[PDB]
RNA sequence: GUUUUCGUUGUUUUUU
């Protein structure tokens, strides 16, 4: 079942997850008192510059009204205002915008909201299955440090850039504690005429 | 509390852009040489051209968390008809005799140009605006 | 392995948007907060909680 | 197995069935076993005759 | 890991400095990572997963 | 498969109309008056029953096991 | 759209801003509309946001005092006088009113007027909402016009450098071979063609056009995305280059050998509203692919570009006797940027 | 004060004209019907033996979503108000479900009819699942091929639309005023011009149509509005108005209670 | 595998009241009130019937995250009402106006069928 | 001076609409597939069988390759096959004609929509959207998730997603019929 | 019984 994080994507190159979720009487309604199914980021537009989303919504507003299966056929020479003229005669407005009424006052938002049906589609990637956090697991049997992947309870492998920016920014001790007690540690009595761990040792 | 009182005809007036707010600009009736520009809410209270309208600058209008507007509180602007509140943002002290007082009222400008005495009591930091048609 | 390496105390999961959230505040999720976790020494004043 | 080395690696692959155009498309490819040895962005790039 | 809380915060690749960022914990549902809208231009980042 | 019991758009109750929808279908009747006569009126009702996909006639035309 | 000269709030909608601004001191000042109804502006709500002893005055684009267009910039002590403040002042734009804050009164208290602006923005969208539309995309017939014939006088021109090129009456550019100078400055117009074309379109774009507030509001978007929507997208220019002859002498089977006229080359004849035909989708197609391959390509370089920077200069730290030096302790510099 | 003139009125749909009240007051009221007036829904569901080809959680959820005539569902008892263990018939409708298919060739069509409603405390009558009507055999559940059985019993407990759209006593509530845009709340958005792009409602025949000549009285509130309210057949319009209306009246009640309870 | 229950958007936990009142010393006469278990729904309705009272000089309310079915309200009334007094007139108030409307629906219910 | 023929195995043919490219009859700039193939194709046999074959060896379509076609002048659609002699803002553009007054296209596309794929004859209007979307789409397209198999219970796979309501889309392509997309949504 | 126990090579596809 969907939740807020959630990804999705349109047939328009639209992808995105879910922010946050709203039940019908907080949202705004129509005219009819009808409200969407979902709500999508103008800002795409001017970016991402999806015309034939456009096309597709209001062909879809369109044969959800008259009740058949719309053609979005490529090289095809349907006309978009034709299509206006005909939600014209369907009693809705041509550039498909209609008023919204803001659920929490049921007051005219001042602008008419384009709003209609669109056909979108879910994608594999869900919230729930990157959602991961470890503060002591399974450690690799060599390296005596976190392991790798979700699956496995893995750590965040802490890239080198990581590092220098940690660097730039100061983080003598916390970079030490990712590397100290985050990360391997173990202690060695080593000698002080060769320098070397060539000591047989014995704490007890 | 009216330090200062005219009455203007307007000359020219234009909305452009803005649809709910007409900047208009007009001469005094009292005196000449007196220009009165002022941003307008225009179908709050409508003004046209050559149109006289009776403009007054209050220092005080009492005669502070703004409240429902109580009638127990008189208002010299109760006696106009467009009241407007707003803070005069610099004392033009420049020609030999003219003042050229800018005050913004929340945004609406105000350009009152004109006598040096006859505007130099407008040497303070707010200021109410009061028109009678 | 040395340059490199990975650490505990560390998640990484999906971002969304709070437009009702502080700037310098990230929304954590109770997971993430509840299986992270910092050692508190117990002193005098932190005793009771 | 004992040629290991010198051994093209993928062109037999596990059919994908997470949606049924994971099969259908997945039974219509094409592909130019180069590799990167120089990178190049002309096996990359679309080209007129690819109309 | 409590509210207010203060994190590293790292975001792959991070180039500048300011993509290594401390914010504060805020221990509330879903299993995202709620944030500011700003915060998240220095990223360069957005909530495409 | 399987039209919603509750219109995903709206909430109307729509669930018993498919029989009657294909029973409008069978006289060679145009969609949008069959839908209308079906007192789809909303046009997400409409394109809920217009554009629903059941598929379980070649589900049941397997042999189950039992 | 909240600090525009002609914005009007009521007592209601004011109040409730005002338990959303967290830097309101429970005072609400005097609205500067009080007969014959009391109304508040724009600016007023803004300085309530504002904690005060903040001053700012940017003269824009040479704007008198009196700022008939609400242009310029003028906040004093948190109280803004005339200007509509925009995304050169509230960006990361240097000498901005965030990098004011940074310079006078340090970061939390830019963290707090984000917040501050933040939820008041959010409860006035909520209330009145700004959306997009395609009327809003599409201008009158005539800018449309504009736009068909800019593109053909274009064509015309291409035309004709095509004639002199074939003919070698094209004079040679300085450092710029004939045919290669047909090409660059048959670019040239072309790219031209789909300017003139878009800043006809931008003329078009009306006051309550999203498109326009759109880009005005800065928040996405620019003009060429504008001129590539509506007007035209104009030529698919590939490394600065032009879509050449992919067969032999030809761009596509569907043009001729030595087709110099701008279709069989890959200059866009149409906008995004109108849809592209088989072949310039295919040139548009080209120009993607080359976008994407660019970036693709350009990871793995500039990846190990930086990489080798930060091996190479990974221990230069100011001492505290001020001088630049290595772990060695030889001085690179004295000072640090000489001051 | 409050003036309502009912234009029509029906089982499901009805339009009222409600006049002299205020905008805030009435979208409350609105979203009071929508969301707050409870209707019955089943929330449990037992899958005691089952032969199809379906998912138990597909039919499950099904079921939930089917709305149960409930006129009645006030006198239910939560199941967290009421205080028995498990479920009693108080606060709990059992309803009951057993079908198979044997012809071999063919499918046995599953319908709301098959949905029995076995308990129900006496009277009380809620969870008899809603239906078209009569001639309409019922929701149809599931499709049963050779030899499949669905056999299930369902728990249904008083509900709201808050809680889940399963007992949603609407799908939408139409909520309009002012049908010239004379009071001036939303734009016409226009390329050439602003009331011949824009239609006119509905209800422009029950107002009048804005003076020309008339100034926009800057003093005026929205005073007349139009609704229209459409059950599912679980609750009637009238029914579901009025419970709107009761519980935000005992909200405000609860209100004032906890308002003297912390003085 | 984080989100928050449904149940508790009108169920009061023990330790949290439905209605938490503090001095709002900010404007004299001045309060503000946290409603658990709440949304635009009362609260809205509560803010008009406030600021159509005289002796109300402020008024307004927040949900301060959508996310949790809650809001606080503040409220400032002139010297003369204390703001929780008139909190209770405008709750008497909107009740009365709702046996109006329910009377009256209910009436020409009766008449028009 | 050369010409050249290829059989070997693995050169890839599209089959174009064999447009008269002698000129000797006015079906030179026409096909010489027309409705009577349309109509016999439309029976499903031959009015005395009629199949995909038969029109590709009746010569009104043929196979071709891209080093044939490179040597080809092919039309776009059935508009500019003779070659012909107002301001309008929602049409496409075909070559100009002003210096070239003749274009004898010696074969056109069954449908310009045909130069994209299996996944591209799903996009609503892929031809008013930027490429790169195009790209994204088709990548994504593979990984939406939806109903892949009708027996998905009886294999027993690493995964297996199936959608509670697959739900055809309002906006269709034709290509789409071919493709059954009201079926498997 | 506090505590308490999985991994790699190679291969493919992937993810802003
Ligand atoms: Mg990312
Ligand atoms: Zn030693
Ligand atoms: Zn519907
Ligand atoms: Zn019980």
């Amino acid at each position: 079942v969907p939740q807020i994080g959630d990804k999705f994507a349109s047939r328009h190159g639209q992808k995105g997850t879910i922010g946050v979720t709203y039940r019908h009487e907080d949202m705004p309604f129509s005219a009819e008192g009808i409200v969407p199914d979902l709500i999508i980021n103008p800002h795409a537009i001017p970016s991402r510059m999806t015309v034939a989303h456009l096309i597709e919504c209001l062909l879809s507003k369109v044969g959800s009204i008259r009740g058949y299966e719309g053609d979005a056929t490529p090289f095809t020479d349907l006309t978009v205002d034709a299509v206006s003229n005909l939600l014209r005669d369907n009693g809705y407005q041509s550039r498909g915008f209609e008023v919204m009424y803001n659920g929490h006052t049921g007051k005219k938002l001042m602008a008419q909201v384009f709003f209609g049906p669109t056909y979108y589609q879910r994608l594999r990637h869900m919230v729930d299955d990157k959602i991961h956090a470890r503060a002591r697991g399974p450690v690799q049997v060599l390296t005596r440090q976190p392991v790798e992947g979700r699956s496995r309870d893995g750590g965040l492998r802490f890239g080198e850039m990581e590092r220098d920016c940690m660097i730039a920014h100061g983080a003598a001790g916390f970079l030490k504690e990712r590397l100290m007690e985050a990360s391997d540690a173990f202690r060695v009595h080593v000698c002080g005429i060769c320098g070397l761990m060539s000591v047989i040792a014995n704490l007890k | 509390s009216a330090l200062f009182d005219d009455i203007f005809t307007v000359q020219t007036v234009d909305n452009g852009r803005y649809n709910k707010v007409s900047r208009i600009i007009g001469i005094s009736t009292t005196n000449s040489a007196i220009k009165l520009t002022l941003d307008i809410n225009n179908e709050m209270f409508p003004v046209s051209q050559d149109d006289s309208l009776t403009v007054t600058l209050a220092n005080s209008l009492s005669l502070k968390s703004w409240r429902p507007p109580k009638p127990t509180d008189k208002s010299l602007a109760d006696d106009y008809d467009y009241v407007m509140f707003g803070t005069v943002y610099k004392f033009e002290e420049g020609d030999e005799d003219k003042i050229k007082v800018y005050v913004s009222f929340g945004g609406l400008l105000m350009c009152l140009e004109g006598g040096y005495k006859s505007l130099a009591s407008l040497k303070q930091d707010n200021l109410y605006i009061l028109i009678r048609r | 392995n040395l340059m490199g390496k990975r650490v505990d105390f560390s998640a990484r999961t999906v971002i969304s948007g709070d437009p009702n959230l502080e700037l310098d505040q990230v929304g954590v999720p109770i997971s993430i907060a509840k299986t992270l976790s910092y050692p508190e020494t117990v002193t005098q004043y932190n005793i009771h909680r | 197995q004992k040629k290991a080395m010198s051994s093209r690696a993928g062109v037999s692959q596990v059919l994908n069935r997470y949606t049924y155009s994971s099969t259908l498309s997945h039974l219509r490819r094409t592909n130019t076993p180069i590799g990167r040895d120089g990178k190049l962005a002309k096996p990359r790039q679309l080209h007129n005759t690819h109309w | 890991l409590m509210d207010d809380d203060p994190v590293l915060f790292n975001r792959q690749p991070s180039l500048h400095k300011m993509s290594m960022m401390a914010h504060r914990v805020k221990v509330m549902p879903y299993s995202t990572f709620r944030l500011n809208l700003s915060v998240t231009s220095p990223y360069n980042a957005d909530f495409d997963g | 498969m399987i039209i919603p019991v509750r219109c995903f758009s709206c909430g109307k109750v729509v669930g018993d109309k498919w029989d009657a929808y294909l029973r409008l279908l069978e006289e060679g009747k145009q969609e949008g008056d069959a839908l209308d006569e079906l007192k789809l009126k909303r046009y997400c009702c409409r394109r809920m029953v217009l554009t629903h996909v059941d598929l379980i006639e070649k589900f049941l035309r397997y042999n189950p096991l039992e | 759209k909240m600090t525009l000269r002609d914005t009007f709030i009521e007592y209601e909608q004011v109040m409730n801003m005002l338990f959303w601004v967290p830097s309101w001191d429970g005072v609400v000042p005097q609205p500067a509309i009080l007969k014959p109804k009391p109304l508040w502006t724009g600016k007023q709500l803004l300085s309530i946001a504002i904690p005060s002893g903040i001053h700012l005055q940017r003269t824009d684009g040479g704007n008198s005092l009196l700022s008939p267009k609400d242009n310029g910039m003028l906040i004093v002590d948190g109280k803004v006088m005339f200007g509509v403040v925009d995304k050169k002042t509230v960006g990361s734009g240097g000498g901005g009113l965030i990098h004011t804050v940074m310079r006078e009164k340090g970061p939390k208290i830019c963290a707090e007027l984000f917040g501050n602006i933040q939820k008041v923005v959010n409860y006035w969208l909520l209330h009145n909402g700004f959306s997009i539309g395609i009327g809003d995309a599409i201008a009158d017939a005539s800018t449309m016009k504009e736009i068909t014939h800019a593109i053909s006088s274009a064509k015309e021109q291409v035309q004709e450098i095509i004639y002199k090129a074939q003919h070698n009456e094209l004079e040679l550019k300085p450092g710029m071979t004939l045919r290669e100078s047909f090409e660059g400055e048959v670019s040239r117009t072309l790219n031209d063609a789909r300017d003139s074309a878009g800043r006809s379109a931008e003329m078009n774009l009306k006051d309550l056009n999203n498109v326009k507030q759109m880009v005005s509001a800065g928040s996405k978007g620019s003009f060429i995305n504008i001129a590539q929507m509506s007007a035209c997208v104009g030529q698919q220019m590939v490394e600065g280059k032009r879509i050449a002859f992919g067969f032999a002498d030809r761009s596509l089977p569907h043009f001729t050998k030595d087709d110099f006229s701008p279709e069989s080359k890959g200059f866009v004849e149409n906008s995004y509203l109108r849809g592209l035909t088989p072949q310039e989708f295919f040139f548009h197609a080209m120009a993607g692919r080359e976008g994407l391959i660019d970036t693709a390509v350009k990871t793995a370089e500039t990846g190990y570009i930086q990489r080798r920077l930060v091996k190479a200069l990974e221990d230069i730290m100011v001492h505290y006797d001020g001088t630049t030096r290595n772990s060695l302790g030889d001085i690179i510099q004295f000072l640090y940027g000489e001051d | 004060e409050p003036k309502v003139n009912i234009i029509n009125a029906q089982d499901d749909e009805v339009e009222l004209m409600l006049s002299d009240v205020n905008l805030s007051l009435a979208n409350s009221l609105r979203r009071t019907m929508l969301a707050e007036v409870p209707t019955l829904a089943i929330d449990l569901v037992e899958i005691k033996m089952n032969t199809s080809v379906l998912a138990d959680e597909f039919i499950s959820h099904r079921l939930g979503l089917i709305p149960l005539v409930s006129e009645d569902v006030e006198e239910m008892k939560y199941s967290r108000d009421c205080t028995c263990e498990d479920y009693c018939d108080e606060c709990s409708v059992v309803l009951e479900l057993s079908a198979r298919h044997e012809g071999e060739e063919g499918t046995t069509d599953v319908y709301s009819s098959s949905l029995i409603k076995v308990s129900g405390p006496g009277n009380l009558n809620v969870g008899e699942p809603v239906r078209r009507d009569d001639y309409d055999q019922g929701i149809l559940l599931c499709k049963l091929r050779n030899h499949q059985e669905l056999n299930i019993r369902c728990i249904a407990k008083k509900g709201i639309a808050k809680e889940h759209a399963k007992w949603s006593p609407c799908s939408a509530i139409a909520f309009e005023y002012d049908p010239h845009n004379k009071l001036k709340h939303t734009d016409f958005w226009f390329e050439v011009d602003a009331k011949k792009e824009w239609p006119d409602s509905k209800y422009a025949t029950w107002e009048e149509p804005p003076k020309p000549g008339e100034v926009f009285d800057y003093k005026a509130k929205p005073n007349r509005f139009y609704m229209t309210v459409e059950t599912t057949g679980s609750l009637k319009a009238n029914q579901v108005f009025s419970r709107g209306i009761k519980t935000l009246q005992e909200k405000l009640a609860n209100v004032l209670f906890e308002l003297e309870n912390s003085r | 595998m984080n989100a928050p229950d449904r149940f508790e958007l009108f169920i009061l936990p023990d330790d949290v009241p439905k209605l938490k009142i503090t001095p709002d010393s900010r404007v004299p006469n001045c309060i503000i009130i946290k409603f658990e278990r709440e949304d635009h729904t009362l609260a809205n309705l509560l803010r008009e019937e406030l600021a159509l009272y005289p002796d109300v000089t402020f008024v307004a309310y927040k949900v301060e995250h959508p996310l949790f079915a809650n809001f606080v309200m503040r409220l400032q009334t002139e010297e003369g009402t204390r703001p929780k007094q008139a909190l209770e007139r405008a709750c008497a108030s909107i009740i009365n106006k709702l046996k109006t409307l329910d009377h009256k629906f209910n009436e020409e219910w009766n008449i028009k069928n | 001076r050369e010409f050249k023929i290829f059989t070997d195995v693995g050169r890839v043919y599209r089959p174009l609409f064999i447009v008269e490219d002698d000129e000797s009859k006015d079906n030179k700039g026409e096909l010489r597939i027309t409705k009577e193939h349309i109509r016999k194709i439309q029976q499903g046999y031959d009015d005395d069988v009629y199949g995909w074959s038969s029109l590709v060896t009746s010569g009104v379509i043929e196979y071709v390759d891209g080093e044939e076609e490179e040597t080809i002048m092919i039309a776009m659609t059935p508009e500019d096959l003779q070659t012909r002699s107002l301001n309008d803002t929602a049409k496409r553009i075909k070559p100009e004609m002003s210096t070239s007054s003749h274009h004898t296209f010696t074969h056109c596309e069954i449908h310009p929509s045909m130069i994209l794929g299996v996944a591209a004859s799903i996009i609503p209007f892929p031809d008013h959207n930027q490429s790169p979307r195009n790209t994204y789409q088709s990548a994504m397209g593979k990984q939406a998730m939806g109903v892949f198999l009708t027996n998905y219970n009886v294999r027993m796979d690493t995964m297996a997603n199936i959608l509670y309501y697959p739900q055809k889309p309002l906006a269709k392509t034709q290509a789409m019929e071919y493709l059954k997309f009201r079926e498997l949504p």
